[PDB]
RNA sequence: AGGUGAAAUUCUUGGAUUUAUUGAAGACUAACUACUGCGAAAGCAUUUGCCAAGGACGUUUUCAUUAAUCAAGAACGAAAGUUAGGGGAUCGAAGAUGAUCAGAUACCGUCGUAGUCUUAACCAUAAACUAUGCCGACUAGGGAUCGGGUGGUGUUUUUUUAAUGACCCACUCGGCACCUUACGAGAAAUCAAAGUCUUUGGGUUCUGGGGGGAGUAUGGUCGCAAGGCUGAAACUUAAAGGAAUU
């Protein structure tokens, strides 16, 4: 359940939410985890997705998007981008993610 | 400003010369501002998609098509009007179309057609009540508006 | 006042190779006369009749092939196989009381141009001391079995079209892989391919015809 | 009063069946108050059985069945078909034979 | 009927009934120390087990969790308690 | 609140016109005015811009629809016609 | 060995078809229909009218030259009586007697799917 | 005389009664 | 040819009715399918895919009285009727007419608009029946049958005893009804519930009081209406009704 999954991650691990703040935190390289919407900017995707080699991160084209992966993040507001540092006590590091 | 239903301001290149015209197709229920349209028997069947009907099958629903294939816009032009297509004879290609009465037209399967209806969803389907919406109405067609009663005169 | 019977010339039918007697009937034309001609004035038509006859096995007292009458040459038609059909008296028949039926529908298309839709109808039987008066099967078993019912149809049609797939279809070789899934859930009686029908063909190319015609 | 069980005709454990067309005079009844019967009977009479078989081919061939379903109306059922108004006792009584 | 005492009764209409309607009810279940085949030792297992029971060494499998009573996995050796 | 009844946003066509004719009204009405939804930004910031055009406050992203709903049952079936097409059109 | 065929006979209440034809019976032989052997309305799915129709058929079949046939009865069915009239009796035993050979008769009546009504009502046909 | 016909009576002099009272509304 | 007790109208010899190769529409899901499954009621009778639900069973898991039933109030509520648009294939209110008939405005016959059904809203009624409220444990045996569970050196699966799936026997709770007496109840019919009721009291919702007038007058109130929820009185009348017998 991916769904649960990033629930713990949320309620652990380090978390950014934001094209800049997960841009920044790619910018510093300590990112392993970054999951964008299949609805969002392809434009934004398209440099996410070049980043995502550029970082060596495990990309993962989410079944949702703001209101679809910002619903899960537990969080009322709208995001597409939950690029993870590092996670709690979860393992989507080996996962179907 | 004299029709119920969006126009496409697609504009087009020109394989022949360093240069881009702007043609005009027709707007889709179901397309966006910046959405991707290509025309091109060799093109993936979608909205906006127009290539000859010796592309698609019977069941698939288009617009703006012909009556003489190719002769750029006919048939398939209005709000909440569509044309599905049944039959589809190849070899001297021949195709079986339905149009809006229940009429049905034969064509060659060369002729142009783009894929989703003209944007109208249930238009005249609502009433225009005040007959301002009827006087600006006809304000935008022809003066065949208001229509006197031939008994009477 | 002229007793068109007279006009109607007699005819003979001819089955493709994988038949008993190629000779399957006699039958009428159409004597050529006013805005009308022989050959092309029937061939629209179809060659419906007891399979055991056309087989010669009268094991299938029941089960019926139909075949579309395609090029004639010498008065002398040469049908193709055009499908196949099922009596209705062993359909009811097999049909018994106190179990339950089930009908199979598929389409499959073959590596050399050419698509039909075969059936596979199977029904649910006893056990070897069964006591209670019905025996039913537990529904998503009934889905398991239609589950591999479609699929082995469509496993061994890839190969000489439907000229291969008679040479099992009749020899009814398909109850005998159809029955090895049903054995390791519900053991189920008859299974066979009830009827079937064509629908696109390659054309009127009687040069691909001519393997079993010769 | 109530004069039977299953009220009039077998309905217990669920809310509505789905009437059959009668096979008579197409009165629609429920299912459950369908008096059936398969007369699968043969397509030969009572004397031209054996000037069948006679003036026949094939070696006695093996002849056709034809299994057909007896609907009734109730009304027009009693007006002919297997019925009779049983006895007051037997009135509960069922059998096969 | 008539007379019966439901103090010392038969073992065999005590633990079929339902351990519900029978008496004080007792769990009809019980776990199995079964032999984890390539290491040297064995896990608690309970009969119901539902979610996949496996090794803590060697991790693998101990046994598929049924509709009732977790059979063992073709190749293990299952002991009562 | 309640400064109405049953006549909603159509309280204004009063004792003029007919009583059937707005009834029918109120519901496309009420269709397009409503704050739609730009399902491409994921924000509700679409909207009739004009008939036929559901321009989105955000990106600024034009939509094509329908009359009076972003889409209607015609543009709804025949967009999946397509989809369910596009299955034999690739696999 | 023979020229055989189909019989086609129609076993409808107040009427009875015995047109023999071809296996495609695109080409038919002869039809003789009931009312034909006898005029009075009442008596067009009757016995002896069957018997006459299926006698005068059997003649005009030794004209053409067919020797087997199969006789395919049919049944109104559909959404009438599903039940073979009384003239797909005397019919079978017409023909029989008549002197050809009979040979894989079977059936083919029309599948009644109950979808489509039957007309009468939902009180039925109270004659 | 069966109550389905007399409910049906009493409903014609009902639209009957209502509309002869709707007269001098 | 159609049709009926038998006729006639109707399609007739410009090829009907009947046969067959094809095509489309909508409808429906026959046979399997029954004193069975599931659903809150109404209901739901084909297949697949997705998306969730529900519910029995079983568990040496969690909480811990959280529950029971319910005025007013709220979701769903067959069908008819209805606002309107995708379209009425059949059938078919109305109607038209063929006879029957002393008559036939009916019954049977021919055609045929509403409706059918869908897409979005409605009305809230049905012998909406189990004419029997929900919840509680106990007074009873039997055979069945449904779902899951345990036990079987048992049947088969045989491709090796390979693993096991289906089947057979006992029991089991939760399903479905039936059969048997009925201890008891009951006016009887019947009923394992209507038992546990003059030896009358486990909790509780709702309703009824001789019959008509009468779900009617009137008011309110819901409904686009039809009408629905609500609901009299005067007057008259000693019988009305239920069950079972003759």
């Amino acid at each position: 359940s991916i769904n649960q999954k990033l629930a713990l991650v949320i309620k652990s691990g380090k978390y950014t939410l934001g094209y800049k703040s997960t841009v920044k935190s790619l910018r510093q390289g300590k990112s392993k985890l970054i999951i964008i919407a299949a609805n969002t900017p392809v434009l934004r995707k398209s440099e996410l997705e070049y980043y995502a080699m550029l970082s060596k991160t495990k990309v993962y084209y989410f079944q949702g998007g703001n209101n679809e992966l910002g619903t899960a993040v537990g969080k009322l507001f709208r995001v597409g981008v939950v690029s993870i540092l590092e996670a709690g006590d979860s393992d989507i590091l080996t996962t179907l993610a | 400003s004299g029709r119920g239903a969006p126009l496409a301001k697609v504009v087009f290149r020109d394989p022949y010369k360093y240069r881009l015209r702007e043609e005009i197709f027709i707007a889709n229920e179901g397309v966006h501002t910046g959405q991707f349209i290509y025309a091109g028997k060799k093109a993936s069947l979608n909205v906006g998609n127009v290539l000859p009907l010796g592309s698609v099958p019977e069941g698939t629903i288009v617009s703006n098509v012909e009556e003489k294939p190719g002769d750029r816009g006919a048939l398939a032009r209005a709000s909440g009007n569509y044309v599905i297509i049944i039959g589809h004879n190849p070899d001297e290609n021949k195709t079986r179309v339905r149009l809006p009465s229940g009429a049905k037209k034969v064509i060659s399967s060369d002729a142009r057609g783009v894929i989703g209806v003209i944007a109208g969803g249930g238009r005249v389907d609502k009433p225009l009540l005040k007959a301002g919406r009827a006087f600006h109405k006809y304000r935008l067609k022809r003066n065949s508006w208001p229509k006197t009663r031939g008994v009477a005169m | 006042v002229v007793d068109p019977f007279t006009r109607k010339e007699w005819f003979d039918i001819k089955a493709p190779s994988t038949f008993e007697n190629r000779n399957v009937g006699k039958t009428l034309v159409n004597k050529s006369t006013g805005l009308k001609s022989a050959s092309d004035a029937l061939k629209g038509r179809v060659v419906e009749v007891c399979l055991a006859d056309l087989q010669g096995s009268e094991d299938h007292s029941f089960r019926k092939i139909k075949l579309r009458v395609d090029e004639v040459q010498g008065k002398n038609l040469l049908t193709n196989f055009h499908g196949m059909d099922f009596t209705t008296d062993k359909l009811r028949s097999m049909v018994r009381k106190w179990q339950t039926l089930i009908e199979a529908n598929v389409t499959v298309k073959t590596s050399d141009d050419y698509v039909l839709r075969i059936f596979a109808i199977a029904f649910t039987r006893k056990q070897a001391n069964q006591v209670k008066r019905h025996s039913y099967a537990q529904s998503s078993h009934i889905r398991a079995i239609r589950k591999v019912i479609s699929e082995i149809l469509t496993k061994e049609v890839q190969g000489s079209t439907l000229a291969q797939l008679t040479s099992k279809l009749i020899p009814e070789v398909i109850n005998k892989e159809i029955e090895n899934a049903t054995k390791d859930i519900f053991p189920l009686q008859n299974i066979h391919v009830r009827k079937v029908k064509l629908l696109k063909q390659p054309k009127f190319d009687v040069g691909a015809l001519m393997a079993l015609h010769g | 009063p109530k004069k039977r069980a299953s009220n009039g005709r077998n309905k217990k454990g669920r809310g509505h069946v789905k009437p059959v067309r009668c096979v008579n005079c197409s009165k629609s009844i429920p299912k459950d108050k369908a008096i059936k019967r398969m007369a699968i009977r043969n397509i030969v009479e009572a004397a031209a059985v054996r000037d069948l078989s006679e003036a026949s081919v094939y070696p006695e061939y093996a002849l056709p069945k034809t299994y057909n379903k007896l609907h009734y109306c109730v009304s027009c059922a009693i007006h002919a078909r297997i019925v009779r108004v049983r006895s007051r006792e037997d009135r509960k009584n069922r059998a096969p034979p | 009927v008539l007379v019966q005492d439901l103090l010392h009764p038969t073992a065999a209409s005590e633990a079929r009934k339902h351990k519900l309607k029978t008496l004080v009810q007792g769990p009809r279940s019980y776990f199995l120390d079964v032999k984890c085949p390539g290491c040297l030792n064995i896990t608690t297992v309970f009969s119901h087990a539902q979610t996949a029971v496996t090794c803590e060494s060697c991790s693998t499998i101990l046994c598929t969790p049924t509709g009732g009573k977790a059979k063992l996995s073709e190749g293990t050796s299952f002991r009562r308690k | 609140a309640k400064r109405t009844k049953k006549v909603g946003i159509t309280g204004k066509y009063g004792v003029r016109y007919g009583s059937s004719l707005r009834r029918q009204v109120k519901k496309l009405e009420i269709q397009q005015h409503a704050r739609y939804d730009c399902s491409f930004c994921g924000k509700k910031t679409v909207k009739r811009g004009a008939a036929g055009i559901w321009t989105c406050s955000c990106c600024k992203k034009t939509v094509a629809g329908g009359a009076y709903t972003v889409s209607t049952a015609a543009a709804a079936t025949v967009r999946s016609t397509i989809r369910r097409l596009r299955e034999m059109v690739e696999a | 060995s023979q020229v055989f065929g189909v019989a086609r006979i129609y076993a409808s209440f107040n009427d009875t078809f015995v047109h023999v034809t071809d296996l495609s019976g695109k080409e038919t032989i002869a039809r003789v229909t009931g009312g034909m052997k006898v005029k009075a309305d009442r008596d067009e799915s009757s016995p002896y009218a069957a018997m006459l129709a299926a006698q005068d058929v059997a003649a005009k079949c030794k004209e053409v030259g067919i020797t087997a046939v199969h006789v395919k009865i049919r049944a109104t069915g559909g959404t009438r009586t599903k039940t073979p009239g009384p003239g797909g009796q005397a019919a079978l035993r017409a023909l029989a007697r008549s002197g050809l050979r009979i040979g894989r008769i079977e059936d083919v009546t029309p599948v009644p799917s109950d979808s489509t009504r039957k007309k009468g009502g939902r009180r039925g046909r109270r004659l | 005389m069966r109550a389905k016909w007399r409910k049906k009576r009493t409903r014609r002099l009902k639209r009957k009664r209502r509309k002869v009272r709707a007269r001098s509304k």
